[PDB]
This record gives structure tokens, C-alpha cells and sequence, in this order.
């Protein structure tokens, strides 16, 4: 028995293009506790991303919060890769600054 | 209400005979200790300030726990292999959790102890620290067992001594973090969704504890259904930030509101779009 | 201050 994560993409403070702020990507509701996870700028894996430690809530199910810097631009993309033994591919989920 | 948990997991290794055991305290769901296997030295270490005011011998009794807890979930694990006819390789998961609440009266309000194996229910203690409900079958193996050695008074014993004179402790030691709050800063967003409609969006950010009500009105009455709330999400530096959404006619956004409810407002928010 | 599990395995 296997559990799909859920992945919001969200930045730590509100985005102003040009000022340098932290983006999040928040991993729950999966498992088994074995993950892999991505940040990527313009389709390019992000070098410096911490790793929040593996917890579990109450319903038994895991959760992870990946996490670098970054400066939002009006052009540059930045997205999340998920990839868990629940899904037949890895999931890509694009920051939306109005989520 | 106040409540202490450990949360622990062993998982294992294909290839490895000792499993990966990682085992994570709380205090009021906020984080204050941990332990993983994986470290380089694997003791447990201080996750909230207010436990540097514990010396060396709590740590060093507290990594010893944590080595005898890796060779129980290391043979439970290998027993578990056992009642399901599970084959060599794979990766299997045993979980635990365990703590206690207090209440207003800062009495014991409720001792816990539950299992998982493969994240499903596996065994549970019972409210009244005697009995054992098994989730399946090859859990009933390990009630009857469980029955006939009294285990269940031994982790009686720990939740109604130990952790809550701890919980104690950590209350008064980590007082004045544990009890602050941090007030939702928010505001109210606008964009395009369909032909003639608009969505309203009302946040509020950087907030503590993770709990708040965002609710949005028109007219004098809530929108419960024909509203989209995301799940409340950690900012990372301990605050935490969540949203309430509605869908809203061109032209009418200005008869719609959003209200915040959080331990840190006395009197809660109120919110409109503001063109 | 963590438990310490009764000797008796699953």
C-alpha cells in the first residue's frame, strides 16, 4: 500500500521580482518514507537545497520540506520535482506566486 | 491543553541488518528533540533552545534509550516478516507513537501508545492502559502475546509517571516560547479566473501556533461550501502561512469579506478587496 | 524524556 505525496510550492516571504527570498516545497501524505526530491530553476536542478528532516503526523503518512534560496524574476521559472515509488513518474510542479 | 509525543520509525534496509531508526519528541506539537541512526554520532540532540538547560547525563541517558529501541524495532521488524509471509529484500516500515495529554487542570487527560507497520494501523493501547486493540490478524498475534507477559503495564507506567512529570518540566523550561503566538499578518489578493469572474484570496502569513480560521462572507453569511482553503503550511523559520479562496462575480467583489480567527487576535480580522 | 519499550517484541 502506497500514498501519492501532495507538494505545495511557495515562497517563505511575499515575491517582489529583483529581492532575494526563500522558496519552499512542502512534501506530504506519502508513503513509504523513502523520497526523492528537486528544485529546479528554468528546468536546471538548484545546487544548494536544504533538506528539512523526515517527520510523520498523526495518520502515519510523512512529510519533508525542501527548500533554497531564490529571487522571483518575471521570466525565470522555478518548480518542483517529485519523485515517489507511488507514482509511475516524477512529479514537476511549477511555483505559482499567487498560491 | 498540553500534550508530549515521541514519534518514532525504523525502516528496513535492503542489503543492511540494522534498519534506519529515527525518533522525534514534541511538546505541544513543536519539535524539541531528536535522534537518526544515520548520524555520524547518533545521540539525540536539542531542537528548541530551551533544552540546552539540560546537561550532559540527560543526553547520554537518552541516546542509550534510543540504541536499545533500534534493537526492538530491529527484532519486531524481523518478526513482522514472519506473520506476513513477507519476502527477503524489501523495505518494510514499523512506526510508534506514544505520549501523553494534559488538561486545563494540567491533570493527565489521556496516556497513548499505537503501532503502525507499512503505515497502516498495526496495534494500539487502549484509553484505559490495559487492553490492546488490534487492527488485522497477524496483530492479534501480538495482543495475545501482549496480554499473556503485561506489557500493557509497563507503558502504563511511563505515561502516567514519567511523561507527564517531563511534560512538566519542558512546560516550565520552554515556558515562554511554547506559550507566545505570532499574529497572522494579511491581505487580500485579486486575479482573473473565468469570463465575468474573479477569484478573492485571502492570506495570512506568518503565523504561530500552526491553528486559525479563515472564513469568507457575502451578504451575512458564510461560504464553508464554495470555498477553496489550502492545507496550512510551515514558512520554515516556525511560522506558518495558510489561504481561503473564493470565486467571485466581475463587479461584486466589494460585498465580499474575510475574516481571521487565530489565538493571537482578541478581535478577529476583517478583510476586503481593495482595488 | 523518552520511553524505553517493554522487552516484549511484536
Amino acid at each position: 500500500i502506497q500514498k501519492t505525496p501532495q507538494i505545495q510550492v511557495y515562497s517563505r516571504h511575499p515575491p517582489e521580482n529583483g529581492k532575494p527570498n526563500i522558496l519552499n516545497c512542502y512534501v506530504t501524505q506519502f508513503h513509504p518514507p523513502h523520497i526523492e526530491i528537486q528544485m529546479l530553476k528554468n528546468g536546471k536542478k538548484i545546487p544548494k537545497v536544504e533538506m528539512s528532516d523526515m517527520s510523520f503526523s498523526k495518520d502515519w503518512s510523512f512529510y519533508i520540506l525542501a527548500h533554497t534560496e531564490f529571487t522571483p524574476t518575471e521570466t525565470d521559472t522555478y518548480a518542483c520535482r517529485v519523485k515517489h515509488d507511488s507514482m509511475a513518474e516524477p512529479k514537476t510542479v511549477y511555483w505559482d506566486r499567487d498560491m | 491543553p498540553h500534550s508530549m509525543r515521541y514519534f518514532e520509525t525504523a525502516v528496513s534496509r535492503p542489503g543492511l541488518e540494522e534498519p534506519r531508526y529515527i525518533s522525534v519528541g514534541y511538546v505541544d506539537n513543536k519539535e524539541f528533540v531528536r535522534f537518526d541512526s544515520d548520524a555520524e554520532n547518533p545521540r539525540y540532540e536539542p531542537r528548541a533552545p530551551w533544552m540546552e538547560q539540560e546537561g550532559p547525563e540527560y543526553w547520554e541517558r537518552e541516546t542509550q534509550k534510543a540504541k536499545g529501541q533500534e534493537q526492538w524495532f530491529r527484532v519486531s521488524l524481523r518478526n513482522l516478516l514472519g506473520y506476513y509471509n513477507q519476502s527477503a529484500g524489501g523495505s518494510h516500515t514499523l512506526q510508534q507513537m506514544s505520549g501523553c495529554d494534559l488538561g486545563s487542570d494540567w491533570r493527565l487527560l489521556r496516556g497513548y501508545l499505537q503501532f503502525a507497520y507499512e503505515g497502516r494501523d498495526y496495534i494500539a493501547l487502549n484509553e484505559d492502559l490495559k487492553t490492546w486493540t488490534a487492527a488485522d490478524m497477524a496483530a492479534q498475534i501480538t495482543r495475545r502475546k501482549w496480554e499473556q507477559s503485561g506489557a500493557a503495564e509497563h507503558y502504563k507506567a511511563y505515561l502516567e509517571g514519567e511523561c507527564v512529570e517531563w511534560l512538566h518540566r519542558y512546560l516550565k523550561n520552554g515556558n515562554a516560547t511554547l506559550l507566545r503566538t505570532d499574529s497572522p499578518k494579511a491581505h487580500v489578493t485579486h486575479h482573473p479566473r473565468s469570463k465575468g469572474e474573479v477569484t478573492l484570496r485571502c492570506w495570512a502569513l506568518g503565523f504561530y501556533p500552526a491553528d486559525i480560521t479563515l472564513t469568507w462572507q457575502l451578504n451575512g453569511e458564510e461560504l464553508t461550501q464554495d470555498m477553496e482553503l489550502v492545507e496550512t503550511r510551515p514558512a520554515g523559520d516556525g511560522t506558518f502561512q495558510k489561504w481561503a479562496s473564493v470565486v467571485v462575480p466581475l463587479g461584486k467583489e466589494q460585498n465580499y469579506t474575510c475574516r481571521v480567527y487565530h489565538e493571537g487576535l482578541p478581535e478577529p480580522l476583517t478583510l476586503r478587496w481593495e482595488p | 524524556s523518552s520511553l524505553e519499550n517493554f522487552r516484549a517484541y511484536v
